[PDB]
């Protein structure tokens, strides 16, 4: 239950929320966006 | 019970007393659609229960792994192969006579003598 | 505004296993009275299976409040599933419930 | 006790894959009051079909 | 009524017909094109639009920074078609829902003029359901009526 | 008494099929036909 | 996966035993109150009665069953159109979007996501959860009718 | 190779189980033995 862990719940749950972005308006507006990568362990 | 859905609505056809021809309607209280009353009856209530203590019974019903065994015959086919359980009631009160089906033509038949 | 092509042109819908769609996105129907058969063009040899014989209340339209352009292609004129030659279709079959991931 | 362990659990889709190619029509499709005696397939309380 | 382990020391001494071709449709025509699959609930036999009623009308009826949610395109997109499509007379009235059960894995068999016949991709299924046929709403009068 | 199917049936003077309905309820809930409330298994013992 | 939701439908059996007003009723979440489960399946597109006792009584035989779902039937029979009940539920969970063509666009919104987070949480799928919670109810009346 | 299987409680429900196999799989004294059961099933 933990090698079942450490490979592949820990990536599973970054995969799900690897984005959130962030859109500026101007015066043509911008948008920030800022996405998450696979796991790396040491 | 045992009762008539709509046609072009098929919603439940509720009884509706025709006074004129002394006699009861069923209709669809969502549209027009009505019809008369073939069976005297309206309701019942029927507090007791012998029906569905057969439930399950499949032509597939042997291939169940742990119902225990005997051997009585078909009443019908005489054929002394057959498996058995109890009342699908699972109630209360229920008495414990034991329903058995024969495997040869699958024929039903309990083991109690009292009534058949 | 809605528009009547045909409403009438008999079509025959099919589900596909995963493969064959795949690759779909021509042949050869063999009806063999009612062991109806398709030759594919190359590739395997799939006949033609009745999924449902009458198929009602169900036609084709298309597309271009907003109405849009929308005409009537036809009726569905009978239901088929497929058939999957066949060992090397079972063989993927199979074989594709042996996936994996990184 | 000794001789138990715990399932880890895996994916079901490889699984539900299979049945769909293998006559477990779906559900959507079900006419009950014809199909009186389908057995209902369930997986992980899921009735898919 | 005892317990013995060198056994290793035994184990290891023991040991007719029609054709009808296809084709699979050009896609240029598809390009350009959306078609979809009707399915209605009428119960009716056919329910043929071309006896249902005439005419017929098918169709759909400087601040700082923020966060936006994410989606992936064709959900924001069948989303925002959420216009449930309706035909008409000015007297019957259709509409549906999207189902998106089977719409995947679905190619059809345009019965062509010819025996042959070309294969078509689905992109989408509707149910449409007649409605307001017995004509009866009280979408407050009845509710209010309903704490009774 | 002598009937083998002891059956009893009645009738009255909308739809008098409903009151019937609430008619026929308390007659089986709430008519005691004898013996106190409340009170079951009248057992004997010596 | 996703927000590991804890969400409970309830399906209540109202009545005590014999009495008549058998009625049940379905605690769905953010909704404030217990609603009827007829209300349920036209929410779900399911009008007519004959369709929905498709749903939960699975033979055309078993009547028991049918009867004590009579009282739950007319307990719809008050509305008969889809929007109309999704209206209803509209009126009944935390009102804020006052925008009917918005708060029954949320009622919708709710039933896809907040609601048996299983099986689905997106679009087209409803009549599928239509089965399964008329599945639930089967059993709830099986085990009160002790079989 | 298919030789044993992994089991949970609820597929116990749908099974029946022998206790000791040369015990009941073959169809058929010490007083100081513990009684034993018969292998009808
Ligand atoms: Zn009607
Ligand atoms: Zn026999």
């Amino acid at each position: 239950s933990f090698n079942q862990f450490v490979d592949y719940t820990l990536q599973d749950i970054i995969c799900e929320d690897s984005t959130l972005i962030l859109e500026q308006l101007a015066q043509i507006s911008r948008k920030y966006e800022i996405s998450f990568g696979k796991i790396y362990v040491t | 019970t045992t009762f008539r859905f709509c046609r072009d609505c098929n919603n439940m056809l509720y009884p509706r007393e025709d006074k004129e021809n002394n006699r009861l309607l069923f209709e669809c209280r969502t549209c027009s659609y009505v019809e008369e009353a073939g069976s005297p009856l309206v309701y019942r209530h029927e507090l007791i229960t012998n029906i569905g203590e057969t439930a399950g019974v499949v032509q597939d019903i042997g291939s169940d792994p742990t119902l225990p065994r005997s051997d009585r015959e078909c009443p019908k086919c005489h054929s002394r192969e057959n498996v058995f359980f109890q009342s699908q009631q699972r109630r209360k009160d229920t008495s414990m006579v034991l329903f058995f089906v024969c495997l040869s033509c699958s024929h039903i038949f309990t083991s109690d003598q009292k009534n058949k | 505004d809605l528009d009547l092509e045909r409403s009438n042109r008999q079509v025959w819908l099919v589900r596909l296993p995963m493969f064959l769609a795949e690759k779909w996105r021509l042949g050869k129907i063999r009806i063999n009275k009612s062991k109806i058969t398709l030759l594919l063009n190359e590739p395997h040899e799939y006949d033609l299976e009745l999924t449902k014989k009458v198929v009602e209340n169900e036609y084709v339209f298309t597309e271009q409040t907003i109405p849009k352009k929308t005409a009537i292609v036809g009726t569905v004129c009978h239901e088929c599933q497929v058939m999957p030659y066949h060992k090397i279709v079972e063989q993927r079959r199979n074989i594709v419930k042996l996936n994996n991931k990184e | 006790s000794l001789m138990s362990c715990i399932s880890v659990g895996t994916d079901p889709m490889p699984i539900i894959t299979f049945l769909s190619e293998w006559g477990m029509e779906p559900l959507e499709d079900y006419v009950p009051h014809q199909s009186p005696d389908a057995t209902r397939v369930f997986v992980n309380g899921v009735w898919h079909g | 009524f005892i317990k013995r382990d060198r056994m290793r020391r035994n184990f290891l001494r023991m040991r007719e017909y029609n054709e009808f071709p296809l084709r699979a449709i050009p896609k240029e025509d598809l390009e350009n094109m959306r078609t979809h699959l009707l399915k209605f609930q009428s119960k009716k036999k056919i329910n043929p639009v071309t006896d249902f009623h005439l005419p017929v009308r098918l169709h759909r009826k400087r601040k700082t920074r923020q966060l936006k949610v994410l989606d992936e395109n064709a959900k924001k997109l069948r989303f925002e078609e959420f216009y449930p499509w309706v035909m008409e007379d000015f007297y019957n009235t259709w509409v549906g829902s999207y189902e998106a059960g089977n719409s995947d894995s679905y190619v059809l068999l345009s019965v062509e003029d010819d025996g042959s016949f070309t294969m078509i991709p689905a992109d989408k299924v509707y149910k449409f359901t007649a409605r307001n046929k017995y004509a009866t709403l009280t979408i407050d009068e009845a509710e209010k009526r309903m704490d009774k | 008494d002598n009937d083998e199917k002891l059956i009893i049936r009645c009738r009255v003077v909308a739809e008098e099929d409903h009151m019937l309905k609430k008619i026929e309820n308390t007659m089986l809930e709430n008519i005691t036909l004898r013996g106190v409330e409340n009170i079951e298994r009248v057992v004997m013992m010596k | 996966k996703g927000s590991r939701f804890i969400s409970t439908l309830q399906v209540k059996l109202y009545g005590r035993e014999g009495s008549s007003a058998r009625t049940i009723k379905a605690t769905l979440p953010y909704i404030k109150q217990d609603i009827p489960i007829v209300i349920i399946f036209r929410a779900l597109g399911i009008i007519p009665d004959g369709e929905i006792l498709e749903h939960i009584c699975y033979d055309v035989n078993d009547w028991q069953m049918l009867e004590m779902l009579k009282p739950c039937v007319e307990d719809g029979f008050v509305i008969q159109d889809r929007e109309t009940a999704l209206d209803f539920i509209g009126r009944r969970g935390t009102a804020l979007g006052i925008k009917k063509e918005k708060r029954i666009q949320y009622a919708k919104d709710i039933l896809q996501k907040e609601f048996l987070p299983h099986i689905t949480q997106l679009e087209g799928f409803e009549s599928r959860k239509a089965f399964f919670l008329g599945y639930m109810i089967n059993r709830l009346l099986l085990c009160a009718l002790d079989r | 190779e298919g030789l044993v299987e992994y089991i949970d409680a609820e597929e116990e429900e749908s099974i029946l189980i022998a206790m000791q196999p040369e015990d009941l799989e073959p169809a058929e004294v010490d007083p100081a033995k513990r009684i034993r059961v018969s292998h009808h099933a």
